Order: C-alpha cells, then structure tokens, then sequence
C-alpha cells in the first residue's frame, strides 16, 4: 500500500510504503487526509485490502455485486 | 463530506463474542427489509422466500472459526446490504440471484464429453 | 358586434386539436408491421418512467418541498391588487381628478405590502442547510 | 339541445366517484370552464374574461399547493360505491332543477325597449370604475387595507423566522 | 435452455451426415447442426429460435417482416443467425431456407384469412409446400406444429385446416415427419393471455366460456428443442397441454382481481370490462370487420371456437414421453400479468401471488 | 434523423464533432434528443461495461418504435482494445439489434456520416404499407 | 388516536398464534415460555421469531434487547410499552 | 449506527427537549366525579386528553420517509459520459450527493499489465480522451525515466509544441462545455472549429485526429511533416480574436457571473486536503503549477504565467482557465520560433525503431527492428512516481517495473478521479442548476476518472 503525499510549501514530494495481507487490516488515512475516500475504496475494490476506519468503504469501479477483486 | 445512507464504518473486530452479536444484528437487519427488496426490486417471490434465502447464506458461513475471515465475511455482507436497501443494485442482479438452481452418472458424462 | 365568426373558429379550433390525436392514430403502422413486440400495454419495459437508464425508488405519491410558498401565496393578494385597477383604465377620464387621487390611495396602501416584504425578505428562497464559518480556537494552558 | 346540461351531469358524476386530491383541483377547473362559458354566452362577457384572469391564478397556486402535500393516501385505498347506486342518484337528482317555483316568472318571456337617450355610450367596465372610484371609493379602500393585512398574515403564518 | 442440449458431442443424422459439438455449450459453442425455422419472428419463433442460437446451432430464419427479424440475431453468436427474404408463394426463396438445414421446423399457420392468403393456403398449402422442399433438399428431421384440437372432420375452420395439415405433412415428408400440438400458450405477450387481459372485449359472455389445458411457451420450446436432438421422436405426434383444466371465465375473473380492477365497485362495470352482446351481433361485427378493418379482429371462425373445448388425443404422447414436467399456470400467472397490475411500484406494498395464492383465489372467483 | 445522446467514451468526440460548424449534422435534419421517448435512433458511442449493459438495455427499450442503432467505433463494435476486459461487452450486439456497423477507433465524422447515409438509404428502401398490401 | 389501544391478553394471543406458526417443540405458550429450552430455538430461529413478532406488531426491537430476550413475557412486556400508532397524513384525522 | 428503541431503520420516536417547566398535576376531577371514574369513557373525549402535541415530548412514530432522490444518470447532458450522480435532493436543495463511476470502467490498468511499454501507450490515449498526447507524455516520461534516457533538444520542443495544442484542445473542449451546460449554446459552436483545425494538426503528424500515439518513450515516433508550422502559426495569429468572442459572451456577462459566482467555492485548505490539483487548486489562491514545480521537456525553456483566483469559485476558474487559453498561445508561439534541428526520438535502437532506408541495407538494423517489435525494450527493475501539469490538472502514474519488457504495475493517477471524490463536499447546500455547473467546472472525462 503507497501513499504519495505532496508538499505545496516546500515543493517536495515524499512516499510512504506499507504492507498488507488478504486479511489484516490496514488503518484508514481518510482522518488525515480527505482526499484518500476514493482511493482507498478503488484500493480495496481492486484488491480487497481491509481499510479499518474507512467511513464508508464499498465497490467503486466494479459492477454492484462484483465477485472478485481485479488487479490480484 | 458525508457517508451514504445505511453505511458502517470499517472497525476490525478483536473479540469473538461481539463479532457473534454484529453478525445477529446485521441478520436481523436482512429479514427486516426483506419487505422491502420485493418492492423495489419488483421480485415474483414471497417475502417468506426473501428471508428464507437470506438463511441460507448466513447458514453457509455457520462454522467459520478464524476471527480475521469473519470481519472480511462480515465487512462484505455490511457492503451488500448497504447496496441492496440504496436500491444501487439493477433490478436484473436481483432477479439472477434468485435464479441460482442431480449429477448424471459416469456413462452420461462420457457420452457427452464430461466436464 | 357579432361574434357568430368567432364562435366557428372556437369549433375549428376544438375539432382541430382531436386531428392530430386521430391522423397520428390512423398514420402509425400497427404493431405487426413494426417489430411486432405486441401492444404496448405489455411492453413495461417501454411504458415505464425514465430515469436516465437506472431505476430508483418510486416516489410519485410522496411530498415535494416547495422552497418559494411564500412566494406563490403572495402571489394572489397582488394579482388582486392587478385585477382592480380594471376599473381605472376605462373611466380614467370620466372620475377624473377624484378618481385619479383615490386610485393613488389605493396603491399607497399597498405599497405598505411592499415595504413589508422588502424589509422582512419574505420573497427568498427557503433552504434548509445554511454554510457558516466556526472558528479555530485553542484553550491553551 | 342545452349541452351545458350535460356537462354538469358528467361533472357530477366525477364529483361523487373522485378519490385523490388532484381530482379535486379538477373538479374546480371543470366547475369553472361552465361559470366562464355560460357567462360570456347569456349574461356577461365582462365578469366571464375576469373569472378567468382572476380564477386560473388561484388554480396555479392551488395545484403547487398539493405537490407539496400530497401524501400517498388515496391512490392505493378502495372504495365501494356501485354504478348503480351512482347512476341512480344522479337520475333523482335532474329529475328537479327548477331552483324557482314561480311559474310564471320561468314561463312568460320578456322584452326590453331601446331608447336613444343614452348618447354617451361607453362600457360596463367603465361606468364601475365610475362609481367604484368615486361613489363607493371607501369600498375600493377598505379592500386594499383587507388586501393588504393579507400580506402580513400570509408572511406571519409561513415564515418561520 | 440447460447448459449442453446434447446427450452427446456426435450426432448422426438420419440422412446420413456426422455432426460434432464443440466447446460447453455457451454463445461460442457449437453443436454442429443447421436448423430452419419457418415462421421464426412470431411468437413462438422468437422462443424458439432463441432456444437454438444461444446453444451454437446454425438457425435459418426465413422472414416476410424486415423489422421483426432484426431482434432474432441478438440470440446467436456471429453468423449463427441468419436470414432469408422469403414469400410462402415463391419457391424459389423456400428451397434456399431449406437447402443446408438438417432440421426444418415449421411453425407457419394462421387462425384468421386475408386479402392475399386463406386459411387454407397457410395451414395446408404452406405446410405442404414446405414438407416436400424440405425431402427433396435431404432434410434428416421435419417439425411440424399443428393445433391442440386438430381433426380433419371439424366445423371449424383453422381445427379442420390444422387437421388436414397434419395429414398432408405426412404425405410429403413421409411417415418420420413429427407433429406437435400445442395447447393454448401463455407467456409475455402471449396470443392466449393476450385477450384475456384486455379491459374492451366485447362479447366475452360467449368468448370466454372456452375451456383449456394452457400450456407454459417456454416448455413448448422447450419441448421442441428435445425432439429436433432425438431422433427417437420421429414420426410421433405430441399433445403439449398442461395439467390443470381451465375455462376463460375463470382466468378472465382471476385476472381481474390480480390487475386489481375491483379496488373499486364501479370502474370495471363503467370501463366496459363487461361487454354482454347477443351472439348474431358477435357475429355480424366479426364478419363486418373482416371486410373493413385492416388488422385481424376477432373473427367468424373465433367465435364458432369458443363453443369448442379443447380434447387432449389420448392416443398421442405427452411431455412425460420427453422426460419433462409439465409447469402449472398457477406458478406463472402472476409474472405474466405482474406488466398489466395498474399502480404496483412500490407504492405501499406489492401483492406478489405465490403459487398457493393463485389457487386460493380461484376458489374465491368460483365461489357466487 | 433525431439520434439521442448517448456518447460514452472518445467515440463521443467525434460525434460532438458532426453536430459542429465544419460537419453541422442538423442541416440534414439531424437533431440529438435526451428523452429516449423523442429519439429513433439509438447511436452507441464508447465502450459499453458490464455495469452500464443494463441502463443501455433500458434506455434501448423506452424508445417509440420505429427505431434504429447505430454502433460506432471498436468498442461497440466488438469490444476493441478492452475485448480482453473483465468488464467490458464484447460488442453492442449481445445486448441489442444492430442496424450499421461504423468501423474506426474512433471513426472519422465523415465516417459516421457515411454510415448514417447507408442507414438514410435503408430507411428510404422500406415498404412497410405495401408488405401490407402485398405479403400480408 | 395517537395512543396505544394494547392489553396485556391480546398481545400474548397475538404472540402465541404466531409463535404457532413455526416449528416449536410444544405448542403450550404462554408468558414464562422460554425461546431456547422450551420452544426450542437456535441463534438463526430465534431471530426469525422476532422478526416475525416484530411485523405483527409494527414494533422493532432494539439490539440490546434483541440480543438478550430470554422469555415470551418479555416480548409482551415489550410491545406494551413500546408500541406507537403510526402517523396518518395531515387528512386522516381532521376531516 | 445500532438499532435503538427511539430510532430504527423504518421509524423514530422524535422528542425534543422540554422548554418548560415540568408541572405536575394530580386529582384531576370534573364537577361530576373523579378522573379515574370516568377514564374508561374518557378515550371518545377529545377534551379529556391528559397528553398535549404542543409538549416537546409528544411520542408520534414517523416513519423515515426517503428524501427526494435522483439518477442524474448516464443518459443525460449534463454528464460528460457515464456518471451516475445519486442526487437527495430538498426540493431542488441538495443535501448529498453520491457519484457512482465504473461505468466506464475497461480495466485498463490490468490490461496493461499484459502488454508491453509499446503496446500499452495507446491506452494512455484513452484515458482523458480529449488531452491524448498530454496522457502519453507522462507514459512515456515514465519509462524514459525508468529507462535512464532523455529525448534529443527537438524531440522534447515537440513535445511542448503539442503538449499546449493538447492544453488548448482540452480547453475549448472544457470551458465551452461547462458554458453549454449553463446555457450559452454558441460559444460552444465557435470554439468546436479551433478544434477542428487543431486536429488538424494532429492528423498531419500521426495519421489520426484524435488517437495519434504520437508521443512515445524516447521521442516522437514521427518527424514533423514539412510545412507544418507555418499552418500553426498562421493559425495562431487568428486565435486571439476567437478567444476574445468567446469572452463577449461570458466574461462581462451579468447572467454567466449571477451562475458562477459564489458557486462551488472551495477553501485553500480543503483544496490541498482533498487532492485538488491544476485549476481547483489554483483557484483557491494557491500558485501551484507542476510545469514549474517538477520542469520537463523544454516547459523551462518558454515563458508563461499562471492566474491564480483568490475566491475559489466557477467564475474564478473560468477566468484562470480563459488565462491558459493565452497563456498556451504564448507558448505555441515562442516553441515555433525557437525549435531547434536534430533528432525527434533518441538515438538508440535498442528502444527506438530505426529508420527503413537503413532497416533494408543494414543487418544491425534489421535485427533491432525485428527485436523491437517482437519482444519490446526491457526496462530495469525499479518504480516510479511521475507527474505532469495536465490540462485537467495533476495526471501521475505509478509505474512498476519488474526487469521485463512488460509493465508489473501501472496505477494511473486521474486528476478528475480526486475532482470528483471532493464533489459531495463542494455540492452541498447548491441547488440542482448549481451541480451542473459544479461538475463542468471540475473537467471531468470518465475515461480518466474509471480507467
Ligand atoms: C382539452 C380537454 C382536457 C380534458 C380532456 C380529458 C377528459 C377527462 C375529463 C375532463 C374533465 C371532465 C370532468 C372531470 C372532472 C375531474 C374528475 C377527474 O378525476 O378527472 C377524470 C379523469 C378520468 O379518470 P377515471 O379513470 O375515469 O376515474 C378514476 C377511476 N378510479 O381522471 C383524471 O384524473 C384525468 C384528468 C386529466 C386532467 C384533466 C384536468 C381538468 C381539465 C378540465 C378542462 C375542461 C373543463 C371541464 C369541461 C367538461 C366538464 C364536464
Ligand atoms: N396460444 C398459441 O399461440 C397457439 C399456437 N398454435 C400454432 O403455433 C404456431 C406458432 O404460432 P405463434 O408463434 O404462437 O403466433 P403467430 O400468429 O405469430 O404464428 C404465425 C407465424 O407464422 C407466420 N405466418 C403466418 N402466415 C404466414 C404467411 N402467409 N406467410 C408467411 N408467414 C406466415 C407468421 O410470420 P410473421 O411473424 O412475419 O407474421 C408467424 O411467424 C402457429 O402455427 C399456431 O397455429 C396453435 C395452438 C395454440
Ligand atoms: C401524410 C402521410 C400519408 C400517408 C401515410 C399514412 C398511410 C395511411 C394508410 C395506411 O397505413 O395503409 C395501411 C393500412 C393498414 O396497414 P397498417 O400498416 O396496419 O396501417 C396502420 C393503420 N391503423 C393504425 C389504422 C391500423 O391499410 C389500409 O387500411 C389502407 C387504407
Ligand atoms: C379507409 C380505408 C381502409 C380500408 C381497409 C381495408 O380495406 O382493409 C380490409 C381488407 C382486408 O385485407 P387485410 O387487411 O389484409 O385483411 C386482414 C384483416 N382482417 C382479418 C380484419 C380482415 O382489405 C381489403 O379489402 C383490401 C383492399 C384495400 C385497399 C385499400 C383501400
Ligand atoms: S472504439 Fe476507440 S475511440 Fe471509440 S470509445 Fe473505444 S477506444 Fe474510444
């Protein structure tokens, strides 16, 4: 899981990297940054990783009651 | 911003006892609104086939006994009903999901060219 | 005056508008002719409302919020206001002096309406959601 | 053949059978087209065009009114009826439609004669004004105050602030 | 519809030719047979050719209608669907529909006449015409699709016509040609159903005292489907009809109830869902409208019917002979009428009839 | 010829582009309707997704008859470059009828003219009073 | 109008006929009848039952209670207390 | 949140709290008895009601009645596409919006794991489907990135040339768009024929008017045909006059400024918070241009100025996006006159196809174009995080190389994806007309948005 932050002060640019597994979750950014909603709801539609804290995590590119999680 | 209507925020359960009565709850939830999916969806069945469907599935994952695959089985059935009260599914999805269903023999298979 | 002319021409008028129900009736080739997807009281994939391609709740019989009521409801008490200086316009002359200063008076009055509804603002828009700016603050210690 | 007789025989019977609110503000619009209809034909031209400018503005008013209302009650209820208990009672009621019982003032026909006298010959709508802003012009201003006290009252019934 | 039609992946024809199957049987699969579907774009057709396209195999669809084809070509994968511009009156345009097919089904037949075609140039003289193209083309199996009540002795009509062309059939194909006599057929936009839910039927006093044995189209093409893949049924006649016996009274007043008509005591009375007329009106209006109207109403013949029950021929094989379940009526009614129910969305709460409630609210239309 | 909007995708692009001064669609009579009730012809412009097959069946079937579609650019067509997708129709023709066949990724505005002349020609070929006459 | 028209009896009846319904070990009901021991119910049956007193009597229990009812009493005790009339349209009552 | 016994799914039991003193009363009589002799009666007397609707806590069961909602589909004008805005709307008062995408969802990211670097580039002309040669370039310096080369001086002037052809493109495709949906129908009508010649151009130098996979790692994979700038050049000297006409129609106008102005404004710190980039983020008064803040090919070598609104509305975007206009014209100017000789693509065919004069004589040759286009080029083992000023903002891609000639993974960074995540926060309180002009002011293609 990346996160690429970006710094308007400064005009740098930094990138932080962790992991997960199938099934250990993962805390959600969204308190932090507002901006991450979407991607962390593409990140778990596309590979099914466990966002804890996400205020509403679901399906955003798949059809509704898709079976599977894509880019595995 | 706000969350949609009928949405839970994602919390990972530590205990088995209170991951036992989320599970309870969001059952309950399901046979509630069973009412309410043969509205919207306009189905051709009963509210009493609704419900008995919904058994089904809960009875299916019954005796799943690791606690990090019952949050991810429990965060997707909260998913799936906050899509089936929205009305977010397509009439038609509904429809299927309720068209799901003896195995012939040895000699029948090789007649036909099996599986 | 003899109106006998309009009168025909409220008829034409009439039977005129129930052509164009019957000439698109007898014109339109019968289902059969066409894909023959049968008549269209069975078609409820075509009879039914449109949404844009995905079906929601059916909210027909619901109430809708009307954010200008207000607006609406005073809109009568000046159409009246309208409607009475009918008179006026055809005895402008005949009432003369007199007529013309009570016909003031009776605007004056009226223009009282005006003052209250521009100093109250009853002819907004009623919104339910209002954006307003808190301030950071810090209890320091 | 009197075809308004049978206009208000077919409003009657939508009177009796009407279930929701919209028939209602129907049954006002199809009691008014007769006023209007009948008024422009028989007795006055001038008060059946004010009908309309006046009555259709309240109409408007009126149908936004049930959008904002209407409630899902009546359109899935029931009702019972019975044709023939509708037909029925419409059939007692034209059996009598004589409002008067002076015989002779429903039967004897009467004449008007013209005179020459009235030179100045201007409207009806006119001469009400005449009198309207002139003799009875404390008529016309008790009605702007009435008309305007209704401003004040509509504002302090449905603002909320 | 299942997911294989096929008890195997080789099939020889009785003309001879050896056909494979290839793949499991979805839109790209094939099962290696070419069949004609005479009559494709009416109602049955569009079941049944559907039933074959969606499995792989090559359908030949002649049409008269140029718009009513073109839904036909979504069922099938590229080139699986094809089509031929065709007259029952040109031979030409009938041997070519016929001159690759293995399999020829023929589901052409009127119950009304025309300017241009009678009852007997549709139901005999078609029928006749397509069986022998169909033999001296090589075809290994004919279908042909007559009536529940076929008898060449009958006062009507289109039972004495669809009798006679069972006979002639047989004459020209020769003895392996099958015969299928459907009962009346309800689904979407169902013939049968069809006037049964309209509010306007003048006459219905006479019309709808018919008794039947309504049958299920999708098992009526389902049923089809077996017997052109088992050359055991050649040569058979079968009697598709369902179990339940029917009048069109009792369907007529069940319906009434489900479209919800009777939520109030006057409308169905004021609406003309009662149209009483005396039979020789019935008459001179059906023979009127034959001369007059331009689109097939209720005509003479129609109404000589209505006195006519239909007769299950014992003699005949049923859908236990295919190995198939007949369905009920009371399991399908209401998703078939469910399009015609008046306010339904989701205004308060749908009345979905269950197969029991179908059956309960016949007793209740029964009951005086 | 009143097609109704329905551009999913840069086979969009294009047709934006007949309806502009160079091309100028409505000097043939062409005109894009919204309500699907006001349209006759259906012209599938993208890609069409699992999740969209639905809506655009939907949106086919409100359509007063007579209609007509059109299916412009490969994705439509066939599929195109996402014939491979997960999520993606392999072809407009599973879900409706086809009437014309517009090829290029995406076809040229003269290409969809000229295929909205093919089915100009084909419209003008009918003989919908005179099968009555004749063949019914 | 807007108030409660329950008793104590009715509301047990009414609970009873619809415990019948189900596949219960004993069909002798009455206030002291537990789910689990003498009716017999698991964590899935259980809520199918309270689901199904719930549209009886347009009443929704809540998850605390839910998940802690032990006996037939207390479900009466429940809808005692809790029951509301639903609300009717601005028409309903003053006409 | 948890279904209580005053608050479910299908009811509540609302009470407010008491104003009022909590007075008592007791021994209620009437002058024939006692209350409690006559209560059993007392339910058909209206006037023996002890309860009153006025008291705060007054129980009434209402049901929870869904709020006005509504499909602003896909089959609709005002989506540029396929956008299913789930609106719940107060009348015409918006109280939350849910946009549903994926309907336009092709799996393009896993697609192009599939392919190789070359063949994967024309699916970065399907993103943002109307700023193509923008979409490739960030592709393309990706690779050239990861692949530790730089284009040749005239290859990288190209570039620029029509990186602001593409910005005008996608401008006039934008602003006049957004004013269409307003309703000012003309200056849509003008600005389609700048498109048209400047299509033009892009058909003359790769065969295709939209899809011209132009821009490729390494260069461009064609040089420009002859007589091309003098076209361009002789189009620019007329495109100040089309922008000015379009700017008498909107900029001064009493009815555009009445639908833009303090419509949709977003705070400076909810602009960075949510992600915002380009012309969202510019109109919050922030100075943000990635063309200056991360430079590339040949963007350090031109001038241009960038406006910066200070009341982050519609209007304040539309004259920053009106500014662009003149601002690529500027720079379409000075890479005309200043475009240097040599070289478009590099000079290297190990990634570069060579040319087909010296493909049929040299064998080298003929072996690195047989290689080139039956395996790829190679690209070492790494990742990347490269990003771009396109025209509807910041576009990034996360490039993943596993030491193959196929790309491991490629996460596409949308600008429009992020615009469109913050809608809901910017679109409250708006009423209905207000979303339309909300969402043409965010430039939102879906193909970049679902990808
Ligand atoms: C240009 C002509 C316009 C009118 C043509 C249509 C004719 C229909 C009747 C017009 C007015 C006749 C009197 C009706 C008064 C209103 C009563 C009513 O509810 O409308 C009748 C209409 C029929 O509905 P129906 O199915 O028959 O009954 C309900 C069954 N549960 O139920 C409806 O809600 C449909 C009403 C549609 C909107 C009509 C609005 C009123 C227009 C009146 C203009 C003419 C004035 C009346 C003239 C005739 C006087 C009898
Ligand atoms: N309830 C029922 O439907 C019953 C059906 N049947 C028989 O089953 C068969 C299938 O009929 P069905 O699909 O249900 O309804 P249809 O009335 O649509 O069947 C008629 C079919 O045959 C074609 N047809 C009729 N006359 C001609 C003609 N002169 N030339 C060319 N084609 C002609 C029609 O072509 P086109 O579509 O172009 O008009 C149509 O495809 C019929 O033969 C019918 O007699 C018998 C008992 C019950
Ligand atoms: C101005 C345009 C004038 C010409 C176009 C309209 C043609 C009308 C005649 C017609 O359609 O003739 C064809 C008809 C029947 O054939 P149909 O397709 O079912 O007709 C549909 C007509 N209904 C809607 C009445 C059923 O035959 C006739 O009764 C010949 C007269
Ligand atoms: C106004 C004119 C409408 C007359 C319709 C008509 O005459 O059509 C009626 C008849 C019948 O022919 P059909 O429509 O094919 O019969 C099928 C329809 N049935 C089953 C109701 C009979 O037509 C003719 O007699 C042919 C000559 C008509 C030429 C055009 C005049
Ligand atoms: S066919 Fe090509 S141009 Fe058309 S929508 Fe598909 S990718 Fe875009």
């Amino acid at each position: 899981v990346v996160y690429n932050l970006l710094s308007v002060r400064h005009n740098s640019r930094i990138r932080i990297k962790t992991y997960a597994s199938e099934v250990s979750p993962v805390p959600s950014v969204v308190p932090l940054f507002q901006g991450a909603n979407w991607f962390e709801r593409e990140t778990y539609d596309l590979f099914g990783i466990f966002f804890e804290g996400h205020p509403d995590l679901r399906r955003i590119m798949t059809d509704y009651g898709f079976q599977g999680h894509p880019l595995r | 911003t706000n969350p949609t209507a009928f949405a839970q925020t994602t919390r990972y359960v530590k205990d088995s006892t209170e991951m036992r009565t989320l599970v309870l709850n969001l059952y309950r939830r399901y046979l509630r609104h069973s009412r309410g999916f043969v509205n919207n969806y306009n189905l051709d069945i009963p509210a009493s086939q609704v419900r008995t469907k919904i058994r089904q599935e809960f009875e299916r994952q019954r005796f799943v006994k690791d606690l990090p695959l019952k949050n991810v089985l429990y965060m997707k059935a909260q998913m799936e009903f906050q899509e089936l009260v929205n009305f977010w599914k397509q009439q038609c999805h509904v429809m299927q999901y309720f068209e799901s269903i003896k195995g012939d023999s040895f000699v029948q298979k090789f007649l036909k060219g099996a599986q | 005056m003899l109106q006998d002319l309009f009168n025909n021409y409220v008829i034409l008028v009439g039977i005129l508008g129930l052509i164009f129900l019957g000439v698109n009736y007898f014109i339109v080739e019968s289902p059969r002719m066409d894909e023959n997807n049968g008549n269209i009281s069975d078609y409820i994939e075509k009879s039914g409302p449109f949404e844009c391609g995905f079906s929601s709740f059916e909210q027909s019989h619901n109430p809708i919020p009307i954010a200008f009521i207000l607006v609406a409801l005073l809109f009568l008490p000046f159409d009246l206001e309208v409607s009475s200086m009918l008179p006026y316009i055809v005895s402008i002359y005949s009432v003369g002096i007199y007529g013309l200063i009570i016909f003031i008076l009776f605007l004056l009055i009226l223009i009282v309406g005006f003052i209250y509804e521009f100093n109250t603002k009853s002819l907004s828009i009623t919104t339910i959601l209002h954006k307003k700016n808190k301030a950071l603050v810090k209890n320091l210690y | 053949m009197n075809l308004e007789i049978l206009d208000l025989s077919i409003l009657g019977f939508y009177s009796l059978i009407s279930s929701n609110s919209f028939e209602s503000i129907a049954i006002l619009v199809a009691t008014i087209m007769p006023v209007i209809t009948e008024l422009w034909y028989n007795y006055s031209q001038l008060f059946a065009l004010l009908y309309t400018l006046i009555y259709v503005g309240a109409v408007v008013i009126l149908f936004v009114f049930i959008l904002s209302v209407i409630n899902e009650k009546e359109e899935y209820e029931y009702e019972y009826s019975g044709l023939f208990i509708l037909i029925l009672v419409l059939l007692l009621d034209d059996l009598d439609d004589n409002e008067s019982n002076d015989n002779d003032y429903n039967n004897v026909y009467i004449t008007d004669y013209a005179d020459w006298f009235n030179n100045y010959n201007e409207s009806d709508l006119s001469v009400i004004g005449n009198l309207l802003f002139t003799e009875y012009a404390l008529l016309l201003l008790i009605i702007s105050f009435i008309l305007l006290m209704s401003i004040i009252g509509l504002i302090l019934i449905v603002k909320k602030d | 519809v299942s997911t294989f039609p096929l008890k195997s992946d080789i099939n020889i024809t009785k003309s001879g030719k050896t056909l494979l199957s290839v793949g499991q049987g979805g839109r790209s699969s094939r099962t290696g047979f070419t069949a004609t579907v005479f009559g494709g774009t009416g109602f049955l057709g569009r079941v049944v050719v559907s039933k074959l396209a969606k499995h792989g195999t090559n359908v030949v669809v002649p049409f008269r209608n140029d718009r009513a084809r073109r839904q036909l070509k979504v069922n099938g994968d590229l080139g699986v669907v094809n089509f031929v511009e065709f007259d029952i009156r040109n031979l030409k345009s009938i041997e070519d529909s016929v001159k690759y097919s293995d399999i020829v089904i023929n589901l052409i037949g009127t119950e009304h006449f025309s300017k241009n075609f009678s009852i007997e140039d549709v139901n005999i003289g078609a029928a006749e015409r397509i069986a022998k193209a169909a033999k001296e083309a090589g075809v290994s199996r004919l279908i042909h699709v007559s009536s529940y009540n076929a008898n060449p002795s009958s006062s009507s009509d289109f039972y004495a016509t669809k009798g006679i062309g069972e006979q002639v059939v047989r004459d020209n194909f020769g003895p392996d040609a099958t015969i299928v006599r459907p009962a009346p057929m309800y689904f979407r936009n169902s013939p049968f159903l069809n006037e049964l839910l309209q509010i306007k039927a003048l006459g219905g006093n006479v019309i709808f005292k018919k008794e039947v044995y309504p049958v299920h189209a999708l098992q009526v093409g389902e049923a089809i489907e077996r017997i052109a893949f088992d050359d055991a049924t050649a040569g058979q006649t079968y009697e598709l009809f369902g179990k339940e016996r029917y009048s069109k009274k009792e369907l007529r007043e069940m319906i009434k109830h489900i479209i919800h008509i009777g939520q109030r005591g006057y409308y169905p009375y004021s609406a003309g869902f009662y149209l009483p007329a005396p039979e020789p009106f019935l008459y001179a209006f059906a023979l009127i409208r034959q001369y007059i109207s331009s689109q097939p109403r209720f005509n003479v013949d129609q109404l000589k019917r209505s006195h006519i029950n239909q007769e299950i021929d014992q003699s005949a094989k049923t859908f236990t002979d295919l190995g198939m379940v007949p369905d009920e009526l009371s399991e399908y009614l209401y998703r078939y009428v469910k399009p015609h129910i008046s306010y339904t969305s989701q205004t308060q709460n749908r009345t979905v009839y269950s197969k029991e409630d179908i059956e309960k609210l016949r007793d209740y239309v029964n009951t005086p | 010829f009143w097609p109704m909007t329905f551009g999913l995708a840069c086979c969009a692009v294009e047709m934006m582009h007949v309806s502009a001064p160079r091309y100028d669609q409505d000097r043939l009579g062409i005109i894009f309707r919204a309500s699907p009730r006001q349209s006759d012809i259906m012209i599938v412009a993208g890609t069409v997704t699992n999740k969209m097959a639905p809506a655009l069946r939907q949106v086919y079937d409100q359509m007063p008859y007579p209609r007509w579609v059109i299916s412009m650019g490969s994705c439509a067509n066939g599929g195109g470059y996402y014939h491979y997708s997960y999520s993606v129709v392999r072809g407009v023709d599973r879900i409706v009828p086809v009437d014309i066949y517009v090829p290029g990724c995406p076809p040229t505005s003269e290409a969809l003219m000229y295929g909205v002349f093919q089915l100009q020609k084909k419209m003008m070929d009918g003989q919908t009073h005179r099968m009555w006459y004749r063949s019914y | 109008q807007s108030a409660s028209t329950l008793t104590k009896e009715d509301v047990l009846t009414r609970s009873v006929s619809v415990l019948r319904g189900f596949e219960v070990k004993t069909k002798d009901i009455d206030l002291q009848t537990t789910f689990v021991q003498d009716l017999g119910m698991d964590s899935l049956d259980l809520n199918d039952a309270l689901v199904a007193l719930e549209e009886e009597f347009d009443v929704v229990f809540d998850d605390k209670t839910a998940n802690e009812i032990k006996t037939v009493g207390e479900v009466v005790d429940f809808v005692l207390a809790n029951y509301l009339p639903t609300e009717q349209s601005i028409n309903h009552t003053i006409r | 949140a948890a279904q209580t016994k005053d608050n479910n799914d299908f009811y509540d039991v609302k009470t407010k709290k008491n104003d009022f003193f909590p007075v008592q009363v007791d021994g209620i009589e009437s002058s024939l008895g006692k209350y409690e002799e006559f209560a059993k009666d007392a339910h058909e007397w209206e006037s023996w009601n002890l309860q009153n609707e006025d008291h705060p806590e007054y129980p009434v069961k209402r049901t929870k009645i869904r709020h006005f909602t509504l499909n602003f589909g896909p089959q609709h004008p005002a989506a540029h596409g396929v956008l299913r805005l789930i609106l719940e709307l107060h009348g015409e008062e918006i109280l939350r919006s849910d946009p549903h995408v994926g309907l336009l969802h092709r799996g393009t990211e896993k697609l192009i794991e599939s392919k190789t670097y070359m063949q994967a580039l024309p699916y970065f002309d399907r993103l943002d489907y109307v700023s193509m040669m923008t979409n490739e370039q960030v592709f393309s310096l990706a690779v050239e990135k990861l692949l530790n080369l730089e284009v040749p001086e005239r290859g990288q002037y190209i570039r620029t040339l029509f990186g602001e052809i593409t910005r005008v493109l996608n401008h006039l495709m934008s602003v006049l768009s957004h004013a269409m949906d307003v309703g000012a129908l003309t200056p849509f009508l003008w600005g389609f024929e700048e498109r048209e010649k400047l299509m033009e151009f892009y058909e003359r130098v790769s065969g295709a008017r939209l899809h011209s996979a132009y821009v490729r790692p390494g260069g461009v994979s064609q040089d420009l045909p002859a007589g091309l700038l003098d076209d361009i050049y002789m189009w620019a000297t007329q495109f100040g006059d089309r922008l000015d006409e379009t700017e008498e129609l909107l900029t001064d106008s009493r009815i555009w400024k009445q639908r833009t102005i303090g419509i949709g404004e977003v705070t400076a710190e909810d602009a960075l918070n949510y992600g915002l980039s380009g012309v969202m983020l510019r109109g919050s008064g922030v100075p943000f241009d990635i063309r200056k803040s991360q430079p590339y090919d040949a963007y350090d070598k031109v001038d241009f100025d960038i406006a910066v609104g200070t009341k982050g509305d519609c209007y304040d975007r539309y004259l920053i996006r009106m500014t662009e206009f003149r601002q690529s014209l500027r720079i379409i100017e000075q890479c005309c006159n200043q475009m240097p000789p040599g070289p478009v693509k590099v000079e290297d065919f190990k990634v570069a196809p060579p040319p087909r004069a010296l493909m049929k004589e040299d064998m080298e040759a003929l072996i690195h174009h047989f290689l080139l286009y039956t395996k790829g080029y190679a690209v070492p083992a790494g990742e990347t995080y490269t990003a771009i000023e396109a025209p509807k903002g910041e576009m990034a891609v996360y490039v993943v190389s596993d030491g193959s000639e196929r790309p491991y993974r490629c996460k596409i960074r949308a600008p429009g994806f992020a615009h469109l995540g913050a809608f809901d926060h910017i679109a409250r309180g708006h009423f209905l007309p207000d979303a339309v002009a909300i969402i043409g002011t965010m430039d939102l293609v879906f193909g970049e948005v679902d990808r």
